[PDB]
């Protein structure tokens, strides 16, 4: 009672049921470094301006 | 700081949009209301300086420093424009216009709080006095003058550009407020040293010291006559004041690091007015003078007394009047004859009685005859420099005798004896001359009546 698969079938992703738990860290990857804090806050205006040499503004 | 500072600006305009025939009129009326205008800033508090504003600031050290120059500009105009007659609207127009940016350079420097403004315009200074010089010099030599001029200046105040940078970056400030309440010692080490060096040497070339002194007399001759009255008058100045200013940051390596200074100085001084003994160029003569002069003045800085700051303040402020007057002089001459050399014309007191008369009082403050104000100069910082060591009253005592010598010499040998027989083109005084005579030597002898004034911010 064997039925030859047909044209565009054996090639189908098909889904598989199981009792193997989905393995947690498959790359072994070690922890990620902390990222830098962010930007926050309102924006004032620079103390005394430029502040380059001489200049007031 | 902005009331004196505007006008001045405007009198660009008002003589590019003036007619023809009224430039000279107008840039020397409105030069002369300027003049008066910055008389008001004599009035000084006491205990400190006057701040108008973030960005300038006037003291009793500035004060006599900006109405001379202020009153040097019209001064420069009436001598100017006998030779400059020949001259093109737009020609006469650029001079008059390098004169006045000259000005405002200057007001700005001697008021600016900060270091680096202060070293921005005291650079600027040189663009119109180059300009001036090469463009409108008589003799072919003012090419090679022009750049002993700009490179013996450079060469000095580039390390003070780096200094500078440098020193804001480890104090945190150039304001020169804060560079006095935030003074702490330098240390003795090669760092200091060059440090030292790098914040003396600019000034040092502008005085000039003795040694470093080749481009004055190269400049000073073959410049215009407003060339070499500014020259000699206010910019020498810049080295004296930048240095008064200066050496707050440099205690307490000064000690020793002045010697060589001093001793070049010294005997420069004597050098200098010896060679005033044998000069054949009446112009070389007066520009050695100022260098004669300059040297005392180095001296009084170096040494770091309130008397000598005095001295040096009123012996700057005389010097600047009495050497512009024997540049004027010795120019009328010139126009006359034609010619730099000091016996070609002789015995001109019988031609020309009352420039005789101007030769003479000329003649008798550049000795430094009390109570002038020359004298009262020379004789501060000759008591102040007592106090430094005894043995400098030797060398003080032999300046005194040579600038006698050179100054009455110079007098003798252009006025007196016989004139010349074949020179017969001497024209009677004008007007213009002796009122230039004048109004160079009226502040002078009203200055002695107000002592005060002309001494600074130790008094
Ligand atoms: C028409 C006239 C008009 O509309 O003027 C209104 C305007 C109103 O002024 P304001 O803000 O009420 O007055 C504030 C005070 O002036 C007080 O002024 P401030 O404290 O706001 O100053 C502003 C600041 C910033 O200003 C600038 O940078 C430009 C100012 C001109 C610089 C000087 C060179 C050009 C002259 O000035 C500086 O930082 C000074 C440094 C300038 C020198 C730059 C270095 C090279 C110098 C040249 C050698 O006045 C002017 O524009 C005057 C002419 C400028
Ligand atoms: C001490 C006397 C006090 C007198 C009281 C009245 C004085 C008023 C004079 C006001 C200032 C004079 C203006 C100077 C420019 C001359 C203008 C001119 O061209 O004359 C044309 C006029 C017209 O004559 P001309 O027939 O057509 O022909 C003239 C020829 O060109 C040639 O004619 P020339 O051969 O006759 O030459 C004109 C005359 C003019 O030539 C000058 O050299 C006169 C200027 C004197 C020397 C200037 C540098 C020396 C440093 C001293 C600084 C002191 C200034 C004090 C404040 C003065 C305020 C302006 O030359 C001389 O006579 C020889 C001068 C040698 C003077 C040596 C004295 C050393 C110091 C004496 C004391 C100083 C401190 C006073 C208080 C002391 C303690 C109590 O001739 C005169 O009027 C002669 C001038 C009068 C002689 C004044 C000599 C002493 C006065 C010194 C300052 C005054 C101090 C006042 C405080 C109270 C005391
Ligand atoms: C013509 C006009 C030109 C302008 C004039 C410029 C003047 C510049 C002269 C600088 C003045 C002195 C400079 C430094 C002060 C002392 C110099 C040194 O000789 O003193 C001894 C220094 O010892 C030795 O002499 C080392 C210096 C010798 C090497 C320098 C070469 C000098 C040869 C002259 C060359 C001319 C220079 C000018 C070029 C035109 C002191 O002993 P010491 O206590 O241990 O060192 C003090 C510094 N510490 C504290 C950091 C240790
Ligand atoms: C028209 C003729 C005028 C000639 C003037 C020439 C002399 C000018 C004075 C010296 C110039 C260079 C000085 C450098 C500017 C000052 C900067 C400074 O002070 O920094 C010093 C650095 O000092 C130096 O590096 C200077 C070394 C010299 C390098 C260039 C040599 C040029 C010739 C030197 C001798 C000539 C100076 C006197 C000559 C006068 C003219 C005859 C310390 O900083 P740090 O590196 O952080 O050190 C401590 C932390 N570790």
């Amino acid at each position: 009672g064997w039925v030859r698969p047909d044209l565009g079938e054996l090639s189908k992703v098909t889904k598989v049921k199981t009792d193997r738990p989905l393995p947690e860290n498959p790359y072994h990857s070690r922890a990620r470094p902390e990222p830098n804090p962010e930007a926050e806050g309102d924006l004032k205006p620079a103390k005394h301006g430029s502040r380059l040499f001489f200049w007031t503004m | 700081m902005l009331k004196i500072i505007i006008p001045t600006t405007m009198l660009l305009p008002m003589t590019w949009m003036s007619k023809h025939n009224m430039i000279w009129i107008n840039a020397t009326v409105h030069s002369l209301l300027i003049s008066l205008i910055s008389l008001s800033l004599l009035n000084q508090l006491g205990e400190n300086s006057l701040n108008f504003s973030l960005t300038f600031f006037s003291d009793s050290l500035s004060a006599p420093l900006l109405v001379l120059t202020t009153w040097l500009l019209p001064l420069m105009l009436m001598a100017s424009q006998s030779h400059l007659s020949k001259e093109t609207t737009t020609r006469k127009k650029l001079y008059i216009t390098m004169l006045i940016l000259l000005q405002l350079f200057l007001i700005m420097t001697f008021t600016a709080t900060e270091l680096i403004l202060f070293y921005i315009l005291f650079e600027a200074t040189l663009v119109p006095t180059l300009i001036i010089i090469t463009r409108w010099g008589n003799q072919t030599e003012r090419l090679n003058a022009g750049l002993y001029f700009l490179f013996y200046t450079l060469a000095g105040s580039l390390p003070l550009l780096v200094a500078l940078v440098y020193i804001q970056n480890t104090t945190g400030s150039l304001n020169f407020l804060i560079i006095h309440y935030w003074s702490h010692p330098l240390s003795n080490s090669w760092s200091n040293i060059f440090m030292w060096l790098a914040c003396i040497m600019a000034f040092m070339v502008k005085m000039p010291l003795y040694g470093l002194h080749l481009w004055l007399p190269k400049a000073h001759v073959e410049a215009p006559i407003a060339g070499s009255m500014v020259l000699a008058a206010v910019l020498l100045k810049l080295g004296g004041y930048g240095m008064m200013r200066i050496t707050t940051i440099l205690n307490p390596l000064t000690n020793y690091m002045a010697y060589p200074f001093l001793m070049l100085s010294m005997w420069g001084m004597i050098m200098t007015s010896s060679i005033c003994l044998r000069q054949t160029d009446l112009k070389s003569l007066i520009a050695y003078s100022s260098v004669s002069h300059m040297a005392l003045v180095i001296v009084a800085i170096m040494i770091q007394t309130p008397w000598s700051f005095m001295g040096a303040t009123a012996l700057m402020i005389a010097h600047g009047l009495t050497s512009s007057m024997l540049f004027c002089l010795a120019n009328t001459n010139y126009e006359r004859v034609h010619s730099r050399t000091m016996i070609l014309a002789r015995g001109l007191q019988t031609l020309l009685p009352l420039m005789a008369t101007w030769w003479l009082v000329a003649s008798l403050t550049n000795l430094a005859l009390p109570p002038s104000i020359n004298l009262i100069g020379e004789l501060f910082i000759i008591t102040a420099s007592f106090s430094w060591s005894n043995i400098t009253i030797i060398l003080m005592g032999m300046n005194m005798m040579i600038t006698a010598l050179y100054s009455l010499y110079m007098l003798i040998t252009t006025q007196r004896g016989k004139y010349t027989h074949h020179i017969n083109n001497i024209k009677p005084s004008f007007t213009r001359e002796n009122a230039l005579m004048a109004l160079h030597i009226l502040p002078l002898l009203l200055l002695t009546l107000n002592p005060k004034m002309i001494l600074g911010p130790l008094y």
